[PDB]
């Protein structure tokens, strides 16, 4: 079945560069499903980073970059802090009448 | 007597944008006037997508068109307290957002297609090409030696559209003296090639040849002065993307509420304009009419900015004749209402409102680029420092007579004799000079 | 544009629920409207929305809910409503509106959230 | 030495649709031009009775008007949710249903009047007519060989009217350039005999005889030349109904609510024609200004629908003289305005409203009827297959010289020679042939 | 060979309203034809101060403006129930009243003003004046002997504007035939020194000085047939007054509810003009440009009233040169609307609305003044009790050929011979009369 | 478009009774109504009648009643009132309301009828 | 007076044609007075037939006809059906003002 | 077009007050409300003004009371408040209205008047 | 400071004509102080007469005129009466914030 698929968790340095990926089960990421990325911080309601995988609402930082490498969405968090411990959900938009989110993927800054 | 026969094109099946070819026959004794009999194929637009809330795409000529959220500005960042857009047609159909093969855009012509079809035309006999000339001499002819009387045929012959004058019911009217009567209102309308339609109807083209001997029918030059198989006619056929050019099929409509007292409601549009691509036209019974007859003290000078014949010209092809320096002014009506609700306290109305139109009224409006014009000789200076209105205007009313009408563009310049223009300009940029030197 | 979110409770298993969400923008009535849950320890899974008014309105469902929760608009009072009918013990979650930036639905961003109520069922 | 005296009609008394006759008496030495002046009456309409609502009567060329109940559509038998009828007049002063002698319907002219007046002139000597034309031949020449430049002259002789020109107040612009300004708006009004109004005043009518002797003055025929008593000109006067026609008195108001959200309003109109008595009108002063001296290469051919001047056409008065085929397209503008009422959900207006116009704007469009044209002869084919526009535009537009005009009309052709017109015709009817054989 | 010279004011620095003299020199063996050219300076209004309500001031030509009080009518005296008075700009933008240097009055000019400029031109010989003319014989000649494809050109050089012909979008209709349809509308507008401005750039003016000998380039006399010394051109130029003219800064805006079923709402507008004070105009580049060339049966008879010209005709700038008597018609659109805020009872609206715009339409309309005219001789009656459309319509367009333009005044007459004008006239009046003997 | 009557008992003679008469149209605001009465075994009579809003609305009585009667109408409420005084021992008959597809009553079509009511007088 | 006369009763055999009529006392009947006929089974309200003396309202059969013979209104019924047993009433609009109808005519069909 | 003025009374030293004056005329949202008093056997004094619908409305005091008065307006009622706040034993005097026929306050005529209250401070 | 000056009192004999004048302390009165003048029967509230020096609100006779003389503003009364006999109060209107009296003038028609 159409499923999204991303990494359990990854790690970053200070100050680094990280990049997450969202794939399909078997199928192909293209620039028509407009996958959105979201993050929520503990005890907190999710909030949008990154909608049609370019655009930024406003209020949020010019580090976070999204883009479609290959066959898969990837988001790009450049020069990562303190506060950017937080999961990270891809929202895919299959047909017309469904959005299967993502596991969601725990990003860990040493 | 005289017949019209007929010439078929020695190349085969042209196509717009490639050479053209025509050999001249030995039929008659004398041949006066020849004319080219085209017939241009419908047109037509592909099938596009609607788009998406939030889409901003590039458009045509490096403008970046945005279908912005709600209550957000046209930009998309700044914001607007309660802007609310949907998509609509051009005559306010609605189109639902996302829809495959939704809407097309819209297909027009330039103005005078007829003039700009034939970009170079040579008379050769055995190479050594004894007449050439361009679409520029072309439009000064018009503007200056047609009579006027002949506009109307002129013009249908060049596929240019003609208005077409309409009435309106009886009227009060109150009349003053220092009384009532009834009156009507005239308005005018245009159906031509030149108004943006979905789908193009085939255009025919009839273009008549200029070279020196087609003037008068005493002067035409015989078709026994020069050897039989050596007579050749050259046409350089204009591009297809600088004859046909699109209009916007689809609109983004936006309404906003402001609240107060009292409160109002406006409504906008803004094209979304994504090009798109058109077929290939085709030109069938491609002909030539040769009449078989059987048994310096003038010039125009044209001066043309280079932004008016550019590709980057959102404009080009309403403007790609005129000589002069071309701004644009728009009108916007609106219908305006008030409403109050009650009679309590009734100073200001309860309610607003303001409806606007999906396209605006536009007037060209040209102006000169010429201070100063010299033509000096190497003799003497000759012509020295004359302001432009003098030679666009006065020369031609008062020398001339009937022949030579009075221009209308400011950049056409007529100067009388009986080679080296310099001119003063306050406008930064590349000109364009055309000339004409004919005797009368 | 905020939104707050109420009816949310201890539901016994079998019983239906209603959830209201009341929002406070300028351009509630041209917005799509939908419902998002989160299961303790899993990711977001999307479950029902709305259209906003300029064209047809519409109601969409999930393939796991339809048939037992309904949605339903209310623009004169700026409200939305989720009613669920049969609740299982699997549909202990907290969840939340989130009202998009948009007229339609289909392909939306959905900027913005609420905070959320928690719904057990037990 | 030339003097302009008069003559009396030999008749007595002429009446509009019946022979009328001059005779020429021997004044001067030649005479040169002749002018007929007639001056026609005052005209109107008769009173009549507002209907009853759910009323249908037997209107004029076969159409049936009604005055509708409330809730049905116009037909007064498909149901309609909430329309609602009154009656106006045509400037939207009210009138009560069943009212004794309550409208008059208005009387306006045909196009050109002064032409259609002389649908015969004869010229005889003792019999023998030297000459005869119709009231088609001079369609021909004021379409061809009238300057233009003499147009209005001639449009205050025959009784045409002409547009006045008129301005409004400055207004705003914002001028865009790759600004602000101040412009004006230019409008257009007629108010001559062809506008509908309650109460025409007298028409005077200049007309000039058209004999092959008056083109030129040294070409005119002197009055020694046939005996004296024998010269007399006949004239076959118009009827009264080919130069008067009704406009409608009376206006059917559909008032229209349209429940839910937004409640809307419609309000549209329906003329309710029924035809009345037009009075006698007489002619008087009708004079002859003869003037007293002391001392083939062109055919114009037009091809006229009978469609054009038969007694069913609703608008034979305007197409009479029009040379192709006529249809109508109509614009209906609109006031359009949205109101909300409160602040809670603005998404959609609260109430709309839609106000059209009592008459709507007509514009007459003229379209070919010929592909094809051929005029044979014995001899030879001559002029074989040639195309329409060939015939209609080019001719006219390259021969001619400054005495011919280029035409405006698709069915007006020229052809030249220095008698077989067939054609082949998209339309199925019959057609009407008139002919003009001059040598220039 | 020729070349323009140029020749400076004798007098040194004109101004407007006193004599201007230009020295001939002999510089070629002819001259043909002499051309002034003068540079008006920049116009504008002096600063004033609002009103305060219930203000009335005397105003230009004995009217008396007022700025009403709340619930009376516009002569302050009279009671009406709900009206409102505000102030506005003529754009809608609003005033507080009371402000001190609030607004300024717009400036426009007369018609033609580059031949009302030379009120009189003489030649002179050290006295002895060879020929005199006024403004008036100038008027005849552009309305009779100027063939009108060379307008255009004259209209540019007397600094007369011209109309501008402008577009909108796509628009359906509906075809009727005994099907749908895309066509345009077509607007015009003007810009010229004619529309009332704020500031008003320099005018260049360029007037053709027209002798006997200069008709014609085998006519002009030569520069030696006289002594060097004694040619002189005299010209007296208009005053300022007579050439630039006001135009309100300043409307009362007056909003009227009237409470019932329907409730109403009006707007409506009133100028508050006074006169202001206008700077002085100053020549510059005076120049004239001599053509130095190196080696009865015609009158024009014009009817004026002197309402035309005199000083307390509201309308002199505009009406200054028409031959006839002038009235005004008046349109004043209006936006309407109609709104029902229930379904329980929706005969009536709920509540209407008319909104006015800020200036009026107004179209000049033209009438005769002469029934019957006559020019005696001491030997015969000549030509005796002839109507006025006999000798304004009918003479021009069967005479002259394609020289004279057939005239749009019914004053302006034109007789044929091969000295005693009276008329018979409903109109009671100064009549002038302007006379202009030709051959041809 | 129907019609309900309202507002008819017994009367002692002498006094004054009220009918009122209820629409559900979606023109009844622009119709004409009309009151119409039948003693018993005879034939139909015609009272009296009111005009529809477009116009000047007016009132017409027969002659057999005229001073009597009134008819009054309210268009917010979609209603028709009739007020009868000095009632006789004569008047005891039904009263049925009739209201035309048109907005004056002169040459009327009365279409829409009502069940009436039955008024007696005693 | 102007007072409106008819036919006490008339009857018809079933399917046949019947025809009845309705005048003044004194004057003519003319197009003018606008008679409409009325038919009210016993138990119902008064249903209209004929209006305008010559429309018929939807829901009413083809088999009614009215017409104006000398001066004379007249309603005839083609093809006389069982349910048509009912009374029938014609009223005329003399003046603006009044509406006198008729005495009533019961119809007998056998 | 009358006034009718209410709210004035015997007041304590120190106090404060409300007067209250009521218009019942067709155009008294467009027009400038002001308030006079006069002293016992003294001429009229100018104490306080507001202007009128149409243009930036305001409010202009005199140099004795300001910052103690405050003027307000309420077009929905047609009333016109002042506030009167730390009132001495020198304001017992009679309070008038005064409706200019007119939008801006600035040099009024004042024509309209009401009967006045007697404020008494003791 | 700007303070308005008026008579303590004034007499007229009945039909005869009176002037009252009323000036400023310090500066000088013109067309641009628009003063106004009330009258104020005993028991009445005041009462408008002449308002911007010249024009006069309906229902006030036509003996009252009011104009400004040298540096003063003047009210006539021509053909004084019984009535007439009252208080007058002039109020001008200094700067564009301030609306100073007038000490008030009683009138006596012996």
């Amino acid at each position: 079945l159409q499923t999204v698929i991303q990494e359990p968790a990854m790690s970053v340095s200070l100050g680094g560069t990280v990049t997450l990926t969202c794939a399909f089960s078997s199928g192909s990421v293209t620039s028509s499903n407009y996958p959105g990325w979201f993050q929520q911080t503990p005890g907190q309601p999710p909030r949008l980073l990154i909608y049609q995988t370019n655009s930024r609402p406003t209020g949020v930082p010019s580090r976070f970059s999204g883009a479609i490498s290959g066959n898969r969405a990837a988001l790009t968090i450049t020069g990562a802090q303190a506060e950017d411990e937080a999961d990270y959900f891809c929202g895919l938009w299959k047909s017309g009448t469904d959005l299967p989110f993502g596991g969601g993927t725990h990003l860990t800054v040493l | 007597g005289f017949e019209y026969n007929k010439v078929r094109p020695h190349t085969g099946t042209p196509t717009l944008g490639n050479k053209l070819t025509f050999g001249i026959p030995q039929y008659g004794d004398f041949f006066h006037d020849m004319v080219g009999h085209h017939i241009l194929g419908a047109c037509h637009s592909s099938w596009q997508d609607a788009p998406i809330q939030g889409t901003s795409q590039m458009g045509a000529h490096g403008q970046l068109q945005t279908f912005p959220r709600n209550g957000y500005d046209w930009d998309n960042q700044t914001p607007l307290e309660g802007a609310v857009y949907t998509l609509v047609d051009p005559f306010g159909r609605p189109i639902v957002p996302g829809t495959k093969n939704a809407y097309r855009n819209l297909v027009y012509y330039c103005e005078y297609p007829g003039e700009r079809l034939y970009e170079n035309v040579r008379f050769d006999v055995n190479g050594n090409s004894l007449d050439e000339y361009s679409s520029d001499v072309t439009t000064l002819v018009r503007k200056f030696c047609i009579p006027g009387d002949k506009m109307t045929g002129y013009k249908h012959l060049v596929g240019q559209e003609v208005s077409v004058e309409g009435t309106s019911g009886p009227l009060l009217c109150n009349i003053h003296d220092l009384y009532l009567d009834i009156r009507r209102n005239v308005h005018y309308s245009c159906n031509g090639p030149q108004t943006p339609k979905y789908y193009q109807p085939p255009l025919a083209l009839w273009i008549k040849l200029r070279f020196w001997f087609n003037e008068n029918v005493n002067l035409a030059i015989p078709s026994v002065s020069i050897p039989f198989g050596e007579r050749f006619i050259t046409i350089k056929l204009a591009s297809q993307k600088d004859l046909v050019n699109e209009f916007p099929g689809l609109f983004v409509r936006q309404s906003r509420f402001i609240a107060g007292r009292p409160s109002r409601r406006n409504i906008r549009f803004k094209p979304w304009f994504i090009p798109g691509v058109i077929n290939e036209i085709s030109l069938t019974n491609n002909e030539l009419y040769i009449n078989n007859l059987f048994v310096i003290e003038y010039m125009f000078i044209g001066l043309k900015p280079t932004w008016n014949i550019s590709d980057q010209n959102p404009h080009q092809h309403r403007d790609w004749h005129k000589f002069g320096h071309v701004v644009n002014a728009i009108m916007q009506p609106t219908h305006h209402a008030e409403i109050s609700f009650q009679d309590r306290d009734t100073a200001l109305p309860d309610a607003c409102s303001s409806i606007s139109d999906i396209s605006p009224v536009t007037y060209p409006i040209t102006l000169p680029i010429i201070k100063n014009i010299s033509v000096t000789a190497h003799g003497i200076n000759l012509i020295d420092k004359f302001p432009s209105k003098f030679c666009s205007s006065y020369i031609p009313f008062h020398y001339g007579g009937n022949a030579i009408k009075t221009p209308d563009d400011p950049g056409a310049m007529m100067i009388t004799f009986a080679f080296y223009i310099s001119w003063d300009t306050d406008y930064v940029g590349s000109i364009t000079t055309a000339d004409l030197v004919v005797s009368a | 544009e905020k939104l707050v979110e109420s009816g949310g409770g201890l539901v016994k298993p079998g019983g239906s629920l209603k959830l209201s969400c009341v929002g406070s923008g300028s351009t509630f009535s041209s917005d799509a409207v939908s419902w998002v849950r989160q299961a303790p320890g899993k990711g977001l899974e999307w479950l029902a929305g709305i259209d906003g008014d300029g064209y047809g309105v519409s109601t969409y469902y999930a393939d796991s809910v339809k048939g037992r929760f309904t949605i339903s608009r209310d623009n004169s009072q700026k409200t939305a409503y989720l009613q669920m009918n049969s609740l299982r013990t699997d549909d202990t979650a907290r969840y939340y509106c989130a009202e998009c930036p948009m007229v339609l639905l289909a392909k939306c961003s959905m900027e913005f959230w609420g905070p959320g109520v928690e719904v057990v069922v037990s």
